[PDB]
């Protein structure tokens, strides 16, 4: 039973090659990143942000 | 064209070399057989002048003689073929033989086995079909391999031997790992001590060895050997020999549970010869892609297999005709497999006459191809819809076929009951409701499954979800009474090899598999093909009686099952024995495999032997229903055993009929009906009643020549006879008259039942080290309403006492303390017992006309329980302590195996009796459990 | 010999990867948010509740109008709703009564479901006469259908119990491509943005981002320590957040290939259920199985509320495609919308 575990051990191998061939980034700069960009959609999202009711159709308005 | 060369029936003897057309089955050999021997033989006129069934074909397989019984087995099915092919046999060779009438022999032993069974074997007045008989000529073999494996001297003996671990509470009255045997012999009284833990072979050596110079004294030929010699209990039978520690014998263990001498005496081995059993003369009797029509030309077709069949399965319901009538009335008729209704179908209200016609047709939903092997289709007369009458009949047969033709039944008249497949023996009083199931020119030959690879489980191998698992092992660890929702069968169903790997969701995995369709059976045959995980399994006997019940009718789930049982010992088998003949009648067919292990247990044991007689007998008697199936095993089984339990049921039978007749008579209505009771026991004694007939309940207590003087006539509602033996057995250490109580109008399948629940529960309470002293009475029944009842002497009813007086009558019957006290106690322990005993079974509610205080016991089984004044002041809080303790820790003992106590409740209400199960869960319910208990015990209070 | 030394390979390999990661692991976001503002408490109030179906509610997908929605239960039917106005706008009742998935179509025309089917059934809202018809029975799957996400009309992706992804073609009805790798049954998936990557969560508590336009597996994240229940992408689509039953929830960026952070209290035992982002993503919002549905901020890791509006199991939530709203489905039979 050496063909099975010698092609899935190959495919492993294979696999882990493609994940170490990458090229990262730093972790300060991924962080910086996503802070900015919330920091640029903050304002956009009114579940962080309540917008005003009168925007909102469940709360203001029963017909749609 | 396969060459076969015939023995002619006469002659030189002459023989005929034919070429048989093996391409159909054995109808086209007989026939050229016939032809060739019309032509070819010198001697045509002898068999021109005798018809076809003047001769039979037996072949000589391994020296035997085997039947080609039925025509329609196939060239292949004929095993000659394979057998001389694999020994190059060609030209084969099948005696033709000429058939012969019986013998006078035959004809006596055949009437004395109908005398025993109560119900003839041979009678074919209410079957349609030959079911019954290829039952019988198919249990055979089993039977003659089974009596092949016996040992002679050892199954003469019978020991008793037991596997089970000492309970601690015996390991206390043991000490020094040794035991006191009193050896006996004429009249000396040697007494000797051993170890606890030595076989009898060396107890009779040394005892040998020790006196081997005295031995005269004891007045023993000195010119026999040890071998000479086997031990015996004295006042029975039970043999002593073998190979086990003495300490495991259930009478040693009885006699120290009780504190009581071991008294032993001397004796002679059965001679083997005894146990002959009469030679018997009677010669011992495919898949879906050979048996299709596809790929055929239509001129080589002879079967049709029963999955090509796309077309509905449609019936005639020609009419009723009824001798006289005993309003609306309307049919209705079921497909149903195993208390499943795939399908139903009726028709409109019709005048209520003495006999009405339709010739109307019904077409059922389910393809022909869908149908199980199995599938009952009721047939329901209602009127007004109060059932008023029922009937069942098989659709596919014993055979592997389908059932084509008219058919005429007999309906039964209104459980187990509604599940009978046999037809109404009254053929001049019963609704006769005739019926055709249209005919085809060829036979409906349904395969059987063939298991192949299956590898949703090979490559399915990781495991779930922890979301799905937590969710569906929730669902398993329900109770055995648990309603599976359609969600539930579905997720259990696409996890269906998760439940393969965990036995206790058996019977929950296979109550979900649908068998309307044909892929599921075909998937689920697939299912149980690698079971590594089950047969290696636990043995818990307590879930294997789930798959042997009312819902399931598979021909593999049951073979699992008893492939689970096959393992138990003989104490085991022992204590269920009267559910698993309870639960013989739900086997669809006759034939079955729990059958053929009662047949294989009942011949290697004699304890076994009797009491399944008796089970057997009194159904017999009682189930009309299925009397025929019963009687069908029981005979089977009296042509296994040896001659001398022939002669012992002969005589126990003419006894019970003899007392019969008595008690028949003496119910027919002062001190003249007391001296008429003596002259008739007299004459009896005179009719030759004899006095040697092992006590039903006791294969070892013989009872003697009765003591005319003690018996009386009770004052009760049924006014049993109080009869008194005397043992025949000279060698008795005592000169008690056996005593029984006989009883007419009372019906004995309850307390029969109830009394082998509380000795399980005995067993199990037991197995927990603890010991609450029940009393098992033996009760048997032997006729509808009559019933033997063991006597309990040293014993007088709670009611009697009354008509502090419990107390002071105790303390007068033990003059010492120290027995007061043991008394005391082995009334604590026994009242508790029989308080929790009955607050489980549900019956603790009623007067107190039924209890006998010896210890304490019950009797005539018809609140938690009746804890009445007196039993407390007999037991301020000290013994009234050790009590409750008691009573608490037996009950969350019990609680520990409400999986069997609610499988047994239920198969036991619907074999049994005459919103009503569910008593047993609120009953049953550590601290909750404690603390309900505790409250039914202070109410009681 | 041949395997050992490939075992070494791998083993070598895995800590030039285990080396790669920690090289970029300079600073945490816990340190780089310390600066930021915290999030404060989202106070959040049950706008509807949506009652009709008859047991547990498996899944539910919003579409991409903001205000219909899929949801699936227990009960046999797969019925859309009318968020704004609690009207169902079908009401299909299913060939499988073990549905455990739904996927509202981008184009509003097509909905799909499945579960213990092993099928894809892909549903016509917009028929020719106007019914709920089946337009295809995706088979090949192996196991039940756990997920799936509508790429188009004609395209959709799948997971399944058989521990591989596929992509599909609605018209052909055939796996376009197949997702091999994972070793544990996969529950869930993400599409990104860009249809050209998603992600898929498994029970061997690890994730891994795929090429939808190949068909390989780019990069592996571990950390949990228990099966992954939910996955979801950031919604710039450089990040994603992962729930397991091991009661932690952890975000993991694909440049960065490794964690940037763990969601998680001492008070939280039992696994998550469910996530999802805000539209702009500083809030992420975690179904459990304890009633409760706890509201993280992205960044600081602190819980900022919890919305605790349904009596059993809050099995899945969602989030409208603007943001405005959040629905959360529950095993008590009832989805209930946010604000
Ligand atoms: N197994 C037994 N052994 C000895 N005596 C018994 C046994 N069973 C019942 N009796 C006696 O029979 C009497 C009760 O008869 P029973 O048949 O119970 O009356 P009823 O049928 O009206 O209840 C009691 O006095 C009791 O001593």
């Amino acid at each position: 039973n050496n063909t099975a575990s010698i092609a899935q051990a190959r495919k492993l191998v294979e696999q882990l090659k493609m994940e170490a061939n990458i090229d990262r980034i730093k972790v300060s700069k991924a962080a910086a990143d996503l802070m900015a960009y919330c920091e640029a959609h903050a304002k956009e999202d009114p579940l962080l942000t309540p917008v005003p009711a009168s925007e909102n159709p469940f709360r203001e308005k029963k017909f749609f | 064209l396969i060459p076969i060369e015939f023995v002619l029936p006469t002659s030189t003897p002459e023989t005929a070399l034919l070429h048989v057309a093996g391409h159909g089955n054995v109808e086209q050999m007989k026939a050229q057989v016939w032809l060739r021997a019309l032509e070819t033989s010198v001697s045509a006129d002898f068999y021109h002048r005798l018809g076809p069934d003047h001769f039979l074909l037996l072949y000589q397989k391994k020296g035997q003689w085997y039947e080609i019984y039925d025509k329609y087995q196939v060239v292949q099915t004929l095993d000659c073929l394979r057998y001389w092919k694999v020994l190059h046999r060609s030209p084969g060779q099948i005696h033709v033989v000429q058939r012969h009438a019986p013998s006078e022999e035959t004809l006596a032993f055949q009437r004395q086995l109908n005398a025993l069974i109560g119900y003839d074997v041979t009678d074919v007045s209410n079957v349609h079909d030959d079911e019954l008989e290829f039952t019988r000529r198919r249990l055979v073999t089993p039977r003659m391999a089974e009596v092949a494996g016996r040992d002679p001297k050892l199954y003469a003996m019978h020991p008793w031997v037991t596997s089970k671990p000492l309970p601690e509470y015996l390991l206390k009255k043991i000490t020094n790992n040794c035991v006191f045997i009193v050896i006996h012999r004429s009249t000396t009284s040697q007494t000797i001590k051993v170890s606890a833990d030595d076989t009898p072979g060396t107890i009779l050596q040394s005892f040998f060895t020790k006196m081997a110079k005295k031995k005269s004294l004891m007045d023993i030929p000195e010119s026999q050997n040890e071998r000479d010699f086997v031990l015996r209990v004295c006042g029975r039978d039970e043999y002593l020999v073998g190979e086990t520690p003495i300490k495991n014998f259930q009478w040693v263990r009885q006699c120290l549970k009780n504190g009581e001498e071991i008294h032993l005496v001397l004796d002679t081995p059965p001679d083997p010869a005894l146990d002959e059993v009469r030679k018997e003369e009677w010669p011992l009797v495919g898949y879906h892609e050979q048996l299709t029509i596809h790929g055929k030309d239509h001129e080589s077709v002879f079967t049709v297999s029963l999955w090509d069949c796309d077309r509905k399965f449609r019936v005639k319901i020609r009419g009723i005709d009824i001798p006289v009538l005993p309003l609306t009335v309307f049919v209705e008729a079921n497909i149903q497999y195993g208390q499943q209704v795939l399908c139903q179908r009726r028709t409109s209200p019709k005048p209520f006459t003495e006999e009405v016609l339709w010739n109307v047709w019904l077409e059922f939903s389910i393809k022909i191809k869908d149908l199980p092997k199995g599938a009952l289709l009721n047939l329901q007369i209602y009127c007004g819809a109060q059932l008023l009458y029922y009937v069942n009949l098989l659709l596919i047969d014993h055979r592997f076929l389908l059932r084509h033709g008219e058919y005429v039944l007999h309906m039964w008249q209104l459980n187990a009951d509604k599940l009978t497949s046999a037809t109404n023996p009254d053929k001049e009083n019963s609704m006769s409701i005739s019926i055709l199931l249209d005919n085809y020119c060829h036979p409906i030959a349904l395969p059987k499954h063939r298991p192949t690879p299956d590898p949703e489980g090979d490559r399915v191998r990781a495991e779930m979800p922890n979301q799905l698992r937590k969710q569906l092992e929730a669902i398993i660890a329900t109770d055995p009474l648990n309603p599976l929702t359609a969600e539930d069968k579905e997720l259990l169903w696409h996890f269906r090899y998760e439940s393969l790997k965990d036995p206790k969701a058996y019977p929950k995995l296979f109550s979900s598999v649908k068998w309307g369709q044909q892929e599921i059976v075909a998937k689920t045959y697939q299912l149980l093909a690698k079971r590594e995980v089950w047969d290696q399994s636990a043995l818990d006997v307590g879930l294997t009686m789930q798959l042997l019940d009312c819902n399931f009718s598979d021909e593999n789930v049951r073979a699992i099952a008893v492939q689970k049982l096959e393992s138990l010992e003989d104490d085991d088998v022992l204590h269920y024995l009267l559910q698993l003949v309870q639960a013989v009648k739900f086997e669809p067919y006759h034939d079955s495999a729990l059958a053929r292990f009662l047949l294989k247990r009942g011949l290697r044991n004699k304890r076994i032997g009797h009491f399944l007689f008796w089970f057997l007998r009194s159904e017999i008697a009682q189930s009309r229903h299925y009397q025929q199936r019963f009687a069908v095993i029981l005979e089977a089984y009296l042509r296994g055993c040896g001659t001398a339990m022939l002669h012992d049921f002969t005589q126990q039978v003419q006894v019970i009929d003899m007392l019969q007749k008595v008690t028949i008579d003496i119910k027919s209505l002062s001190s003249q009906v007391i001296s008429q009771l003596k002259q008739k026991l007299e004459n009896l004694q005179n009719l030759n009643l004899p006095q040697s007939f092992r006590v039903p309940y006791d294969p070892g207590l013989k009872a003697g020549a009765l003591v005319i003087e003690k018996c009386k006539v009770m004052a009760s509602k049924k006014k049993p006879l109080w009869l008194e033996f005397k043992c025949a057995d000279p060698t008795a250490l005592s000169n008690e008259t056996i005593g029984i109580i006989f009883k007419h109008g009372d019906d004995l399948r309850q307390d029969m039942l109830i009394l082998q629940i509380l000795r399980i529960m005995e067993s199990i309470w037991e197995t927990e080290s603890l010991d609450l002293c029940l009393l098992p009475y033996g009760c048997i029944s032997t006729g509808d309403k009559i019933g033997m009842i063991e006597i309990v002497k040293d014993a007088t009813t709670i009611a009697k006492i009354q008509q502090e007086v419990l107390s002071h009558w105790l303390k007068e019957k033990c003059p010492i303390e120290e027995k007061f006290q043991a008394a005391v106690e082995r009334f604590v322990y026994s009242c508790a017992g029989y308080c929790v005993a009955t607050f489980v079974l549900g019956i603790g509610d009623r007067h107190n006309d039924n209890i006998m205080i010896s210890n304490l016991f019950h009797i005539d089984f018809g609140v938690p329980f009746v804890l009445t004044p007196d039993f407390l002041f007999v037991m301020t809080s000290l013994h009234f302590q050790k009590f409750q303790d008691v009573c608490v820790k037996a009950y969350l003992a019990l609680r520990h195996h409400t999986n069997l106590l609610i499988i047994l409740f239920s198969m036991m209400l619907m074999t049994g009796m005459p919103e009503d199960i569910e008593y047993i869960r609120d009953a049953l319910t550590e601290e909750d459990a404690k603390k309900y208990f505790l409250d039914q015990i202070e109410v009681c209070r | 010999s041949e395997l050992d030394q490939l075992r070494q390979e791998a083993e070598q390999l895995k800590n030039q990867i285990r080396d790669a990661r920690k090289a970029c692991a300079d600073a945490t976001l816990s340190q780089i948010t310390n600066n930021i503002d915290p999030v404060g408490r989202i106070q959040m109030r049950t706008r509807r509740t949506l009652r009709g179906h008859l047991a547990k509610i498996y899944a539910m997908h919003w579409g991409t109008d903001s205000r219909l929605l899929v949801s699936a239960s227990q009960d046999g039917k797969l019925i859309i709703w009318d968020s704004y106005t609690t009207n169902k706008v079908h009401a299909i009742p299913l060939r499988s009564s073990w549905v455990m998935t739904c996927a509202y179509a981008p184009s509003g025309n097509y909905v799909a479901c499945g579960g213990l089917d092993n099928i894809c059934s892909i549903y016509n809202l917009k028929t020719r006469e106007g019914n709920v018809r089946v337009s295809r029975e995706l088979a090949g799957h192996t196991g039940y259908l756990s997920c799936c996400r509508f790429l188009d009309d004609n395209q959709i992706v799948t997971s399944s119990g058989d521990t591989t992804c596929a992509l599909w073609d609605i018209e052909t009805g055939q796996q376009t491509t197949t997702f091999t790798g994972h070793t544990g049954d996969v529950m869930s998936l993400s599409l990104a943005p860009d249809t050209r990557l998603f992600v898929s969560g498994a029970c061997d508590a690890s994730a891994k981002l795929w090429d939808v336009r190949e068909g390989m597996c780019r990069q592996t994240f571990t950390g949990h320590e228990s099966d992954i229940n939910a996955i979801c992408f950031f919604p710039n689509g450089n990040a994603f957040a992962t729930g397991s039953d091991d009661a932690t929830c952890r975000l993991f960026d694909l440049r960065a290939d490794q964690e940037l952070m763990t969601y998680s209290h001492d008070n939280i035992i039992c696994g998550i259920t469910s996530v999802s982002f805000s539209k702009s993503g500083r809030l992420l919002l975690a179904g459990y199985d304890d009633f409760n549905c706890n509201v993280w901020d992205a960044l600081k890791a602190d819980r900022a509320g919890v919305l605790a509006g349904h009596d059993n199991r809050v099995s899945c939530l969602g989030v409208t495609d603007d943001g405005m709203a959040v629905a959360t489905g529950s095993w008590d039979s009832f989805l209930k919308i946010w604000n």
